[PDB]
């Protein structure tokens, strides 16, 4: 069958090409609800967690803002101690008593 | 002890760790990587040329690692059992994103938040370029920055103002600094060193859109070929089957002579040997498909139909008939009209596509303004039947229809057969 | 290497079974071979002399020496252009006017090459002086019937003496049965 | 068909071989448009290309 | 050498012009990246008008 | 060494052919052998034994 062009019209109209229009942010990984809730299960639990999608998704830019929004206690200070000469261990201090 | 320097393990205890899965498959530190996450056994890199070295104590992890990676990335590492038993939260971007006013709404503002002035014309348009990458009609590519890279450029052709005006010359500088190899080909066309048909009618020849290799996959018609000889059942493709391809059938030949051998039985056998041909070597036909172009070239050439060469004719084809959708549609269908322009536009031109890519037809606005004056028309074929109706004008079955000529065309074959066996008998 | 067919056995194969109709199988078996090898041919081209030779063989046609064929064929006939013609019709002219030129000698090249022609000053005044002749086909029916020097109008045309020509070997095979059998 | 002269004639009619000319030095990628505005472009936007 | 010193990364100010011939970037456009940094192609037509 | 004939064996079958002419084809298989197997025949062409 022959198309016509009102089937073929898949842009939708222009109301006007001036007038700029002011809009609010979007939450994180809008349109990405699995995204979202499968960090927001990793972040919660504690899961190592692995993102998957097409390169140039921004997948680093929106999972480095949604975790600096994230909040946990003061991670502990770590440094190696030497238990001999040869035998260096990490031991994780509390916060400021490094 | 006190020269031993942090690595990325150490500085992300108590947060997170991202690393890059492509990384880890390229660096070869996955095994590494895996057992300090399993055993939390992380220890600094030893030279191979020190004398001595320090025997660190295994390290209980109180990290979390989010690994980062395209599927091709992670298909090579989800194998080891591994990896699925220590990252079991699979988080997936999903390549396309629901085409609706709320996603238009919410682009329009990340955008805003990235820095870009915007008219509603702009979002307008960048919206309805989104759409175009995803080469859907009902959903918006995902890929927030390749819009935010075609946004930056249009903001540079605009001053700082995404208009819509601003950002459909943004897309055409974009089309047109990857176009040297179509324009070569439409100079070539003009100038006849490559010559296609976009007038009349011939027989066992048609336009077959095909892509050529690129970034942006172009696509062009290129003149595919079918001549029919007396002989065994047996079709050759001299591309796909080129010197060591004989014996490999590419599930493309089986796909057409099974068609060919079950749909047309008034003889025992296939009377009839197909060869099928592309001009020159830019068509880089993939052997997985079976071209809805190659079954309508094999039956005019059986049956002595003349096909139209206004119709580019594009999509694949199953034993059944039944045509089955193909990839990157936009691009052959607007390297035909480009073709057809370039050689003037008559009014009967058009092109020939499955309606299984009814969903992905997204066409740049002068197809459609072509399809609004009548100069360019697009049909939609759910059977190789209906494709070979229109090419040919005519209804298979009634007075005269392309079925009989089929018949008659395979009738003679094996009379031709039948004469050459009675010319040996005796 | 017979293995490996290069795409130009295959065209060639299927032009000749699909031009000439009048057996159930192509009875004739084509030798091509290049005395003082020194072409190296394109695998994916099919020259248009190749197939000309093929078709003169099978038919018995006196083809002029005088004229030269180059190009690229498809299996449908519409011969296809080449690159660096300029080279090649140069040449054929540097050839002839080192063995002296007759005045009835020329090349043949599709007619897809004429955006293509830019040639010397000498081959310029050669063919204004007509003594070397310029020929554009665009269907392997035309480079033949020029080649052959004589038209497929009227009687003792080029299609029915390759007809008869296919005929002719089909006897010879049928008769080579014929004797195996009884 | 055998094919003219006129046909074959490619080269542009030679006026004089004296009087050597003086134009003045074109913009830089001339008839080149396509690189030129996409270099253009690149240096506008600070884009790598 | 032991080791070197930790250079911390530097935000990049400037802009890369690659340039080359038609097949040395159809053996660097396969890996994606390429895509996603080099975004202008300013390709030069082999003849003019 | 089953495949291809060697046009040794040809040889033999021509002259049987020629020689001898009361049918179209060769009416007897010929089996020619050797004692042991230290003989390794050249195939360049028939021998008078």
């Amino acid at each position: 069958m022959r198309l016509s062009y009102e089937a073929l019209e898949w842009r939708t109209p222009i109301e006007n090409s001036t007038e700029p229009v002011s809009l609010p942010p979007p939450p994180p990984f809008f349109g990405q609800e699995r995204a979202r809730e499968a960090l927001e299960l990793a972040i919660r639990g504690g899961f190592h967690a692995y993102l998957v999608g097409p390169p140039s998704l921004g997948k680093h830019e929106a999972l480095l803002a949604y975790l600096s929004t994230q909040s946990v206690e003061t991670p502990p200070d770590l440094l190696y101690v030497p238990l001999s000469e040869r035998k260096v261990a990490v031991l994780t201090l509390p916060s400021g008593q490094e | 002890v006190s020269l031993i320097r942090p690595g990325a393990v150490h500085r992300a205890q108590g947060g997170y760790l991202i690393l890059d899965a492509l990384s880890l498959k390229r660096e070869g530190t996955w095994e590494a990587f895996k057992r300090a996450l399993r055993n939390g056994q992380v220890e600094p890199v030893t030279e191979p040329q020190a004398p001595a070295g320090l025997e660190v104590e295994p390290f209980p992890i109180q990290m979390q690692v989010i690994l980062v990676g395209t599927p091709e990335a992670f298909e090579g590492l989800e194998e080891d059992p591994a990896f699925s038993e220590l990252f079991r939260i699979r988080a997936e971007f999903s390549p396309t994103l629901p085409a609706s006013p709320e996603n238009c709404t919410a682009l329009g503002g990340w955008l805003l938040a990235q820095g870009f002035q915007l008219t509603q014309g702009g979002l307008t348009r960048l919206y309805d370029e989104a759409r175009r990458m995803a080469e859907q009609r009902d959903r918006m590519d995902a890929r927030l920055v390749e819009i935010r890279a075609l946004a930056e450029e249009a903001a540079v052709l605009g001053g700082g103002l995404l208009t819509a005006e601003s950002v459909e010359q943004a897309i055409a500088a974009r089309e047109h600094r990857s176009f040297l190899s179509e324009e070569e080909f439409l100079r070539a066309v003009q100038e006849g060193v490559i010559r296609l048909r976009t007038t009349g009618r011939a027989v066992g020849e048609v336009n077959s859109l095909v892509v050529v290799e690129a970034a942006p996959y172009w696509g062009r018609p290129a003149r595919l070929t079918a001549r029919a000889a007396p002989g065994r059942d047996h079709l050759i493709s001299i591309d796909r089957e080129a010197g060591l391809g004989g014996q490999i059938f590419h599930k493309a030949v089986l796909t057409l002579a099974g068609y060919l051998r079950s749909r047309y039985i008034e003889h025992g056998s296939l009377p009839v040997t197909i060869s099928l041909a592309f001009e020159q070597n830019y068509v880089s036909i993939e052997g997985d498909a079976a071209g809805l172009a190659e079954l309508v070239a094999a039956l005019s050439a059986i049956g002595n139909l003349p096909l139209r060469q206004d119709l580019a004719v594009t999509g694949a084809v199953d034993q059944t008939g039944k045509v089955l959708a193909v990839g990157a549609i936009n691009a052959k269908v607007e390297g035909f009209f480009r073709v057809c322009k370039a050689l003037g536009l008559s009014g009967t031109q058009g092109v020939i596509l499955p309606e299984a890519n009814l969903a992905n037809l997204t066409l740049r606005a002068e197809v459609l303004e072509a399809v609004r004056a009548g100069q360019f028309h697009i049909y939609a074929v759910e059977t190789a039947e209906q494709a070979l109706e229109i090419l040919a004008g005519a209804r298979m079955e009634g007075f005269r229809g392309l079925q009989e000529k089929i018949r008659a065309g395979l009738e003679a074959f094996a009379r031709l057969e039948e004469g050459h066996d009675k010319e040996d008998r005796e």
